[PDB]
């Protein structure tokens, strides 16, 4: 038998319309979307056309300020690249957060390396950064912020608009990764003033191995490309259009836009339900980030006194993750538990649950059970357990480290 | 997750503790240096010089609640010589530990040593 | 028993708490039912009761009774 | 139109519980469940009529993804049993 | 009604023009043996009439329509003083300004080859 | 009734045995491969080193050697500007050769204008680079020699062998893009002494949108990545690995390794055919390319005095390619035949005809017939055809431009 | 074995034939034809044994992208006419 | 393809050459700057000054014959100075020619040029 | 004509110049074909006259006459 899966943040399933939608042009319309001589590019450029107003559409942008790409990844390293490098000349300071994943601070910090100046703001215990910190850093020479929509790890949600008013005013490009966002909470490029979006085809239950970046035409940005070569994609991304997978984003872009709000409606009712049961029967539990601003369908709590990991491998029969640092291939531990003022102990101790389009009652209830009995059966196994019984501050102990 | 580590998590060996005060018994507590596993190990010594009982309490990943396991039962039945013989690659060998997990079996071999330290410690005059 | 069945599953698939479903109770006077929960009380008695309901056949389940009559026939 | 409303209802119902993964399978059943009776006191034919003919598509969709996912099938869930 | 303004080619020559008011700067570079390509002359869908304009000028010009801007996306070597010479025409403000050819174009000549005038 | 498809250069359809191999992990194997904490992330990462030890099967690699991509347009950037980044601080100088593809050539453009010496090597009248032209072009700062198996244009094949010695006995990596390659004529990593190669998915009969790049362990080569991120594919192109992408290349390269040789025995065949059949009924047609070093896949006829994009009108019923200016979105003369000594008027005439796995004698002749009607009632259209007819000498004409 | 492998021959030609799309129908047909002729000599057991299984495979695959391929098919070629 | 191109292309109109030695017709025969499109129409041009016969022969692509074609349908009829006032605008609107193929309505005016200025020399003393 | 279709598909079939087909002529001895050949023919049989033989009836089929009876006789 196989275990649930509650790792949607990860990566989602394919929705069956999206798979309905695809299969077409993995059977009969397989020719080459740039051929511009015959019937099989033409038909497959107009299916690309198609999936390029559905994800304008889904956005609210213009489908000529839509470009595709392999993922999120790429779309973050072009804002970024991109941008910084084409106003090189002028403009040599970027801003963003701490708490932004990955391919977003790996691009910093290339940049970094390649004689530009960058700021990494702090975030607030909520995890929401300070508007008046954000205006206090924007510099004169500053040329791009990006600030990601819904966090990851710990769901919080920015203030978006605000931080692209604040840009629109300082003359600065305002750049979101709204890779977990897209889909599950509205966006509007314009109301927010968005100058560039990245979009991930596998996180709003579309394909692997496809993505888009949202650029905006009025007033022009420009980007310099990172990929050379034949000058697709108005010269920003060379390469052959991959028409299935683009096909399958347009398709899941205008599900999500149908179901939007009957999913996320059923999504905050589970969450409540998994976070009250959870909260009910187990003593000091803790969720990572604020309620108010937060995404329902990911949950980060933390369980003190239980390693994550242990309890994962416990829960063997449900697909979770942790950001301890024992799950990591390089014993990383979670910034952006350290960012928002998490413990140590407590970082180690933190769960991530992920609830989506198809997570059932059925599920969250097993997941609840299971995790109770194994949270209680690690505490009776923990020592930092045993010495909080027996008043024992765990802040005082002189730990004897090799 | 090997099969090895599995069967120590999943059946842990000598699960509990000891009366710290008693003479005759050593507490190590370690902690790992680059992660938050921490490691309480006892052991009850007789008038032999032999170890008749052990207990450990881990907080940590499963690799180290598996080291642990594997180290109270190794070190019950030896004495103290022996059980200073216990190394880490002794450790990590048998439950087959990938380079990233070494630091289980190095905190486990860090708690072995620190109750038997504690153990003559405590046979002081 | 057969009828014990076939008013458990009404039970379940109403909500009717276990004690309204008599042998003469409708399922859209007596009992809170539309025809979409009729539908699906029917499709939910064909799992039970291995068999496939004709669509004249299900027009005439409308009471507990008829289901049982149906159910007992067959 | 009632009638073949409750055909159609009838017909997605049966075909969606023939899903072999529990994901699709429980998410198509509440999903139609759920959107038959929001769509209960529609008034205008236009819309009654569109509605019908997006089912009709869907119910489409639902034959041959099941049929493709009973080609591919894979074990069930630790929930199922 | 004279209009001088100079073109830089890709050697780094500065080429003199005394140009005319209403003149269009891809046929009048053209004229004067300047080596821009021009390829499509003037349709705007080929974007090697792509030059670069002098900061002292590039803000008096006329600016871009979105579809000269879409055309200088598949530019290469694009700048922010970027604009495509054959949707420029000469009046008595520019005065002095100088138009600097960039080093590639959208069309692969890497062999070297120069296509003949337009 | 839709087109005969004869433009397998430009893309291929997928092979049912590769679809079948890719849809389980579109159904219901949908984790993400680098979740390392629970079953649907191993067997996804299990999927995904099955997939790697079958390309590396394919081309003689250890499996350690290959690094999945998006596509050759990116294994390519990879290549060039990864290792000329890498090694910037002693190397300066690259070669490659004027008839490579677009994504190569805009590459080393890119690097010219970061400051980079770029030499691209002529070729012979056959579409053959001269070896002592190449030996002579090595400086003692050269980083990278970049040379194609086989154009995607003409077809004809390059001594990469040869070219890998001369590389290994001066000490200057070598790569090659294999995309028109892989699968279709031999390769062996080690016997022909190659450092780097690139990698197609959708060239020989796999997905769209994936590829990989041969990067060689011993004696190390290293590259700069170009996509930052979380450090994926050992570091060298971050971001999720799309695991149904790369099962369906590793399916369509065992499939290529088992059918190889039967499929080029069947193609040789076919294009024999082809050609002879062409050649004996109309006059003054000329094949592009030496049949000595050729693939016979890939036939580049010229059809002298009648404009190729009108021959390409005149068979609405296949689906064929040009190198006509007028074919092109930004009217660009053919710079492969350019390079070849080709005269304009000629390259202006010339078709691409793709004969691959899929292709039928029916097809062949179908497509023989029909040109042969259409070339002679477009040379009766032809005013050149006319004046030939005459007597008067093309080169000699006085046209009037303007 | 020649029976079985007669037998296994006649279903892989006959469902190779209901190939909706004419590339895959005349590839499988021919591809059959050609690999068991190919293979009209061979001695070993062992060898007949492995190819048999193979086959089998390969049949299983050829039923499967049918039925796919007749979910969703299209037009067909100019030359079909 | 547009439609009215494809018809143009797939039906000709005036598809042939006329004696050039004669006083009464005009060749012009010009290129294309950046593609190898090659026009050459022929005009005939009676006693009253009125243009009688046309025809044309094009190596060019499908948009260029188009251009062509038509070009010769609207000269028939017409005289000199009506013929002078056909542009390449006009070409390109009834053809719905995009951008990258206004070349074959230019080169098709050009060519209209041409003929008549052959024609008027010709009948110089 | 029944028998001359037959004769036309077992010459195309086999090869045989369309006038070595003959009343009495076998598939294996007198024509050049092997049980695959046998195979293709019979499918081709049921192909152009719409039936479906089974596999005692195909077996049965080693000769012209066998093909053309049978299909008269069905
Ligand atoms: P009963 O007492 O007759 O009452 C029920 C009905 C609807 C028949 C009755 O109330 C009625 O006739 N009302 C008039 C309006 C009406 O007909 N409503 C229904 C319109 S049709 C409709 O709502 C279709 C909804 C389709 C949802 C498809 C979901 C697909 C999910 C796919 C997942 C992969
Ligand atoms: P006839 O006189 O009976 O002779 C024929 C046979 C094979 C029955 C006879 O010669 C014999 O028994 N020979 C012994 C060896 C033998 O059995 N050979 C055949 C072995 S099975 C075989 O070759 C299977 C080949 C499978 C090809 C698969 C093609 C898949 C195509 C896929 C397209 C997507
Ligand atoms: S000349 Fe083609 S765009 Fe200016
Ligand atoms: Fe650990
Ligand atoms: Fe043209």
């Amino acid at each position: 038998l196989r275990p649930l899966y509650m790792d949607v943040q990860a990566t989602t399933p394919l929705d069956p319309r999206v798979l309905d939608a695809m299969l077409p042009y993995l059977i009969n319309y397989y020719g080459n979307p740039h051929s511009r001589t015959h019937a099989y590019g033409w038909e497959s450029e107009a299916a690309m056309e198609r999936a390029r107003q559905q994800v304008a559409s889904l956005i609210g942008a213009d489908p000529r300020e839509i470009i595709f790409t392999s993922g999120a990844t790429e779309s973050n390293n072009i804002a970024i690249k991109g941008v910084a490098r084409f106003y090189r000349s002028r403009k040599k300071h970027l801003i963003t957060t701490q708490t932004e994943h990955k391919c977003v601070l790996d691009s910093c910090r290339s940049l970094e390396a390649e004689g530009f100046q960058v700021t990494y703001l702090p975030v607030q215990k909520s995890g929401i950064i300070d508007l008046k910190e954000l205006e206090a850093a924007i510099q004169p020479d500053t040329s791009l912020v990006s600030v990601m929509t819904v966090n990851n790890e710990i769901g919080v949600k920015q203030p978006i608009a605000e931080i692209g008013r604040i840009c629109s005013s300082r003359k600065v490009y305002f750049h979101t990764d709204a890779a977990q966002a897209v889909g599950k909470i509205p966006l509007d490029v314009n109301d927010m003033k968005i100058d560039l979006m990245s979009i991930s085809g596998h996180k709003i239950y579309g394909p692997k191995g496809v993505g888009a970046i949202y650029i905006r035409r009025r007033p022009r940005v420009r980007v310099e490309a990172l990929q050379s070569g034949g000058g697709q994609e108005r010269g920003m991304r060379s390469g052959t259009v991959p028409t299935p997978l683009v096909v399958g984003l347009g398709a899941a872009c205008e599900v999500a836009q149908q179901e939007m709000e009957y999913d996320h409606k059923r999504i905050s009712k589970l969450s409540e339900r998994l976070i009250q049961n959870i909260m009910k029967s187990l003593p000091d539990v803790v969720m990572n980030g604020d309620p108010k601003h937060h995404y329902p369908g990911c949950i980060n709590l933390s369980f003190a006194y239980v390693e994550g990991e242990s309890l994962l491998m416990a829960l063997k029969d449900v697909a979770l993750s942790s950001g301890s640092a024992c799950t990591s291939a390089s014993l990383e531990p979670s910034y952006v538990l350290r960012a928002i003022g998490t413990d140590e102990d407590l970082a180690h101790s933190s769960i991530r649950f992920g609830i989506g389009r198809f997570t059932t009652e059925e599920e969250v209830d097993y997941t609840v059970e299971k995790c109770i009995q194994h949270v209680k059966r690690l505490r009776e196994m923990s020592p930092l357990w045993e010495m909080v019984q027996d008043g024992i501050d765990l802040k005082s102990i002189k730990w004897t480290q090799h | 997750y090997h099969k090895k580590v599995v069967d120590h998590y999943e059946n842990p060996r000598n699960v509990g503790s000891l009366d710290k005060t008693s003479k005759n018994v050593g507490t190590g507590l370690v902690g790992a240096p680059a992660c938050g596993d921490v490691m309480k190990l006892q052991i009850q010594v007789d008038e032999k010089g032999k170890i008749v009982d052990a207990r450990f309490k881990t907080f940590g990943c499963g690799s180290a609640i598996a080291s642990s396991s594997l180290a109270t039962e190794w070190v019950k039945g030896k004495t103290v010589e022996e059980a200073l013989t216990i190394k880490n690659t002794d450790i990590a060998k048998e439950l087959c530990l990938p380079p990233v997990k070494l630091h289980c079996s190095m905190l486990a071999e860090d708690a072995i040593k620190a109750a038997l330290a504690d153990y003559k410690l405590k046979q002081e005059p | 028993t057969i009828e014990e069945r076939v008013k458990k599953i009404i039970g379940e698939q109403l909500g009717v708490k276990q004690e309204e479903v008599t042998n003469n109770a409708s399922f859209v006077e007596d009992l809170g039912a539309d025809s979409l929960d009729t539908v699906e009380l029917v499709m939910a008695l064909e799992e039970e009761f291995d068999t496939e309901i004709p669509d004249e056949e299900a027009e005439k389940i409308t009471t507990v009774q008829a289901a049982i009559d149906y159910i007992n026939g067959h | 139109s009632r009638a073949q409303v409750l055909a159609l209802y009838r017909a997605m119902l049966r075909e969606s519980k023939r899903f072999s993964a529990y994901n699709y399978r429980t998410y198509a059943v509440r999903r139609i469940r759920d959107a038959f009776r929001e769509n209960k006191n529609v008034k205008d034919p236009v819309e009654i009529q569109t509605l019908v003919n997006k089912a009709k598509r869907d119910l489409g969709v639902i034959r041959r993804q099941v049929h493709i996912g009973q080609l591919y099938s894979t074990d069930k869930l630790i929930i199922e049993n | 009604d004279v209009v001088n303004v100079v073109f830089v080619d890709r050697s780094g020559q500065r080429i003199p023009v005394s140009g005319r008011v209403g003149d269009n700067v891809l046929h009048l570079a053209q004229r004067h043996g300047v080596d821009l390509e021009g390829a499509c002359e003037a349709s705007l869908a080929c974007s090697t009439c792509h030059v670069y304009v002098s900061e002292d000028h590039l803000d008096l010009l006329p600016p871009p329509e979105e579809r000269e801007d879409d055309m200088l996306d598949m530019a290469p070597l694009l700048q922010e003083n970027s604009r495509l010479g054959c949707q420029i025409v000469l009046t008595p403000e520019l005065e002095g300004a100088e138009f600097t050819l960039p080093k590639i174009t959208r069309n692969f000549y890497v062999d070297g080859h120069v296509p003949k005038p337009h």
